[PDB]
């Protein structure tokens, strides 16, 4: 399912974003539904270091917002 | 509750 | 035609909202499980502040039936 695609406590986040949309090229659901499911979803799933920031960014943010503050975690 | 869960209270 | 589009009025009754809910969740194209997140979310998400109060203090191991009767003390006909 793409509610089990979650990140893994040191997994990139552009590997774990990459994760998820390619989940959800296969997920059936509305675009409306997939569109809102990488706006909050994606953040529920991430790892407690990415879920931090991403919750900073506020209810809106998009998911390339989200690469951007995420990308560099970790190194 | 989940979806099954209105499917079991209400029917179809 | 989407779940998304359905939120509970201040004045309308718990029962009427999960009926709306259900009805557009069953014509909502999603997996089975993708529909049981969205109701185990969604549906309290988008209660109105007292319903969204009252099951969240419930919390999730409420039943349908519970659930109902729990809430429909808040607001109108």
């Amino acid at each position: 399912s793409i509610l089990d695609i979650r990140q893994g406590p040191k997994e990139p986040f552009r590997d774990y974003v990459d994760r998820f949309y390619k989940t959800l090229r296969a997920e059936q659901a509305s675009q409306e539904v997939k569109n809102w499911m990488t706006e909050t979803l994606l953040v529920q799933n991430a790892n407690p270091d990415c879920k931090t920031i991403l919750k900073a960014l506020g209810p809106g943010a998009t998911s390339e917002e989200m690469m951007t503050a995420c990308q560099g975690v970790g190194g | 509750i989940t979806f099954e869960d209105l499917l079991d209270y209400y029917g179809p």
